[PDB]
RNA sequence: AUAAUAAUAAUAUGGUAAUAGAACAUUUAAUGAUAAUAUAUAUUAGUUAUUAAUUAAUAUAUGUAUUAAUUAAAUAGAGAA
RNA sequence: AAGUAAUUAAUAUUAGUAAAACAAUAAGUUAUAAAUAAAUAGAAUAAUAUAUAUAUAUAAAAAAAUAUAUAUUU
RNA sequence: AAGUAACUUAAGGAUAAGAAAUCAACAGAGAUAUUAUGAGUAUUGGUGAGAGAAAAUAAUAAAGGUCUAAUAAGUAUUAU
């Protein structure tokens, strides 16, 4: 015969659902588990509320503001990219910055890069690459890491629109003929961010054309 | 000193033979990997695989009028006091015997349910595991292959009946006549057959007609877990079955 | 090279129709009633001497534009020169980062 | 196994073929499954009814 | 790179019914990314903490056999072997253990 | 190292509201032999630690079980208005 | 003649998958770091808290709390 | 609750919308519509009850751009 007809779930799956209403031996008789002749008997109080004593949420006073112009970054521990070298994974050659094009791409940071990633240090012992390495930042004692190992970090500045199009170029290309322009950074902050030495941010580091202008107009 | 003595790698390969369609005529062997034809068989996967697929097909037309539903004034019947009987209000009610129903269902009962996609490829494999391992999957076909023996003259690679569209004689044609031998040969007479082709076979299924309510032809696309495990026999097409190999193989 | 042109996207190769290239269209604004006026510009009627909105609203003469730059027929359109619009990499050369950026 | 499947009349499945590494390991298959059912019909595996005695 | 390679290359030892692979033997299938199925679980809500080992291909009894004579630390009570899906669960977390018994032969 | 049943010992096995566990009847869907020497239904008389099913006798239909069984769905069970 | 349906969120148990999952064109959700009102801060510089991480504070500490490190990542 | 019921009027096979004085953000995109995601998120509220986007990314979808106006003033705006 066909297995069609002897066919059961795993062991511990399914259950039987409690059945209200249906006679007194059932065990959820004729109040069917609602106790005795309240609100709540035949009705519902509010799933949040509390009588009178000021519903807690209230009581406790209001506490933050919702940074909007906040940009969450991912992070990847240097203890990951060991991992991925030491399982062969990290499939880079001589040279080919690891960039979050690549890092997606391979596998180590992945889901949706939204903002940017942020390279944490919670491996740095035996972390021993010499490759270099781009983010949007890194932690001080990462970078330290990093260096230590022969290695070179660059904290590399990327707008929403600009990180996309650093992750998938191929995307850009098939709509439009053209990935388009990495922008700058045209906020104080940022700027700011890219300057510091202490950073390796890529506007000291790349020595950018941005800076001189400003550093131009100071003067001026 | 030996830390794991009894391991061991498992085999990789079982050979299905490629057979040519009217008589099922031993072509060639073929290694299909034991993931897809000879896996262990699971029966709770296969029993997800059905029930999911079974709720995806449900129409859902449960339509009983509720108290809304249903089609009466909003009238109240007798006064609240002073009538001598018991407190009605609207004739709508479930308690009344003309009133529409309590908790009444509506239009389009949506029965949908989810399988992950992972979990549904292993019980497709594991449908056609069993059924190899029952002796129900035969499997036709030769022209891409390299054969050992020749395909015979009457006979054809793929799964189809030649000229069943022409009809010059009587109103009887010849690939129902070629059919119906086929069936009187390999005794599957009454018996469920589940023919899974790759591309449409009109005079396949135009031949099967008479026998339509045992015998389904199917696309290698539209065949289901369900199609599978009710068939008594299997006939699928080499390329079809390389198809679903590559549809619901782990991917690496 | 008939072949190629006739590849070319559908709103392009309208303009293309409609506004051919054989004509030497002005830079500046003009007359509406000239042969050589630009579409992309506003044009001034000469007896009302109110200027006429441009014959291809900006948003089209930018679509048009990418489309060029895409198929790499961007000098037989006609000149968006005073048309205040710069496109791609030109754009990011010729500007002028804004006041708060160089001076905060 | 094609040219005992032909002289023999009865298919051998497919699994069967590939587990069955011997002309000698075929032959006590065969004995085992098909030779008593083909002797008595009675006997016979029913598909309807597979847990039968 | 072919699905179903040709009758040629196949050897007869691949095949299924040759090497002997059921009779109390095993086999424990890496993961798609390449390592060892052994994974901590946290049951009852935190509470209750415990080892599960998937991808076991053949003789599960046996393999828990072996892992109790590589392991005599661990008891003999907390290894449950469940047959339905065939993995084996132990009480602790005893991963790291496991995986460094594994690695050798799988 | 498991299960099924059976042993010996001990401990427990009242119960409203309520919590948890496990079963059965009914109806539909998937798989599905069988046959008026049967099935379905009813009364009675039995048997099975027994809501149930089954034996027999009998009446009536029906040349027949969506039948046993596994799931999955329930408009799934009424001395209480 | 009466605890039901749709859209959510949480917990359990099981099954698949697993440092990934879901989905596969992309895009997203969840977990992969703890935090902090928030900012550019982020987990051993010689090993178990006597290390380190963030928050108060601060020259750096100590001090609260929470968190993080003891062949192979959870 | 809710611009919902209800009452009135009028139009068509549909109608409505529709080719940017739109969004955005130093990059850019390219009519409208419907759906998913964004996201119960920003915002909002006797800061209670509660209410809640858009961008962007996809689906659906058609030839989808196109002159009809001598270019738009009691209008832009403003105060209320």
């Amino acid at each position: 015969v066909s297995i069609l007809g002897q066919l059961k779930p795993s062991d511990g799956s399914t259950k039987s659902f409690k059945r209200l209403g249906r006679g007194p031996s059932s065990g959820l008789g004729k109040t069917s588990g609602r106790g005795q002749k309240g609100q709540k008997a035949r009705g519902k109080v509010k799933s949040w509320f509390e009588g009178g004593q000021t519903p807690i949420y209230k009581l406790f006073p209001k506490i933050g503001f919702t940074n909007v112009g906040a940009k969450p970054l991912k992070e990847l521990n240097l203890k990951r990219i060991q991992w991925f070298h030491d399982k062969n994974r990290l499939h880079l050659q001589p040279g080919e910055v690891l960039d979050m094009n690549k890092m997606r791409k391979l596998g180590l940071v992945t889901g949706p890069i939204k903002y940017g990633v942020k390279i944490l240090a919670s491996g740095k012992f035996h972390y021993n690459l010499p490759i270099a390495l781009e983010a949007s930042r890194a932690s001080a004692k990462a970078i330290a890491a990093i260096e230590k190992a022969g290695g070179k970090f660059t904290a590399r500045y990327y707008t929403p629109l600009g990180l996309r199009a650093h992750l998938n170029p191929q995307w850009f290309l098939e709509k439009r003929g053209r990935v388009p322009l990495q922008a700058r950074p045209t906020k104080r902050r940022d700027i700011d961010f890219y300057s510091k030495e202490e950073k390796r941010g890529y506007l000291v580091m790349e020595k950018d054309k941005l800076l001189q202008d400003i550093k131009e107009a100071q003067n001026k | 000193l030996n830390p794991l003595p009894n391991a061991a790698i498992p085999p990789k390969y079982a050979l299905v033979t490629v057979r040519s369609f009217p008589s099922l005529e031993p072509l060639t062997f073929v290694p299909v990997p034991t993931s897809t034809v000879a896996a262990p068989l699971r029966r709770d996967i296969l029993w997800r695989a059905v029930v999911y697929e079974n709720d995806n097909r449900r129409v859902g037309a449960s339509n009983p009028p509720g108290r809304s539903e249903n089609g009466f004034s909003r009238r109240k019947l007798m006064p609240q006091k002073g009538s001598g009987r018991a407190r009605v209000g609207d004739a709508n009610s479930p308690t009344r015997h003309n009133g529409g129903r309590a908790l009444a269902r509506t239009a389009p009962n949506d029965y949908t349910t989810e399988l992950p996609s992972k979990v549904y490829s292993m019980a497709f494999n594991n449908a056609l595991s069993h059924q190899y391992k029952s002796g129900k999957l035969f499997v036709i076909g030769g022209e891409k292959v390299d054969l050992i023996s020749p395909t015979p003259e009457l006979d054809l690679n793929r799964l189809d009946l030649v000229n069943t569209n022409t009809v010059e004689g009587k109103e009887i044609f010849e690939g129902e006549v070629i059919f119906r031998k086929f069936l009187e040969e390999f005794q599957l007479k009454g018996k469920r057959l589940l023919f899974i082709t790759d591309k449409t076979r009109e005079g396949l299924i135009k031949s099967s007609d008479p026998y339509k309510q045992k015998v389904d032809v199917i696309q290698k696309e539209l065949v289901e877990v369900n199609d599978i495990l009710r068939a008594q026999a299997v006939f699928i097409e080499l390329e079809a079955l390389e198809y679903l190999a590559m549809a619901h193989q782990k991917e690496i | 090279y008939k072949q190629y042109f006739d590849s070319l996207p559908l709103k392009l190769k309208s303009f293309f129709q409609r506004y051919p290239p054989s004509i030497k269209y002005s830079p500046v604004s003009t007359s509406t009633k000239a042969i050589n006026a630009n579409p992309f510009l506003p044009n001034k009627h000469p007896v009302t001497q109110r200027f006429h909105d441009p014959k291809y609203s900006l948003r089209r003469m930018s679509d048009v534009y990418k489309l060029a730059l895409r198929y790499g027929v961007e000098e037989f359109l006609p000149p968006i020169e005073n048309t205040k619009k710069l496109f791609f990499e030109e754009k990011y050369n010729k500007k002028t980062l804004m006041k708060g950026v160089l001076l905060p | 196994t094609k040219f005992l499947q032909s002289k023999s009349g009865y298919l051998i499945p497919d699994y069967e073929l590939t587990t069955l590494s011997t002309p000698l390991q075929f032959k006590r298959y065969i004995k085992e499954k098909i030779l008593p059912s083909a002797n008595d019909p009675k006997l016979a595996y029913k598909e309807a009814e597979p847990n039968a005695i | 790179a072919p699905i179903f390679p040709k009758l040629e290359d196949v050897k007869m030892h691949e095949l299924i019914g040759n090497n002997n692979f059921g009779k109390k033997t095993y086999y424990v299938e890496r993961s798609r990314t390449g390592n060892l199925p052994v994974y901590s679980a946290y049951k009852n809500g935190g509470n209750k903490i415990i080892t599960e080992i998937r991808k076991i291909e053949g003789d599960v009894i046996q393999l828990r056999n072996d892992l109790q004579e590589q392991l005599p630390f661990i008891p003999k009570k907390s290894w449950s072997v469940v047959m339905q899906s065939k993995k084996i669960i132990i009480k602790g977390n005893a991963v790291e253990a496991v995986k460094r018994v594994l690695t050798k032969k799988f």
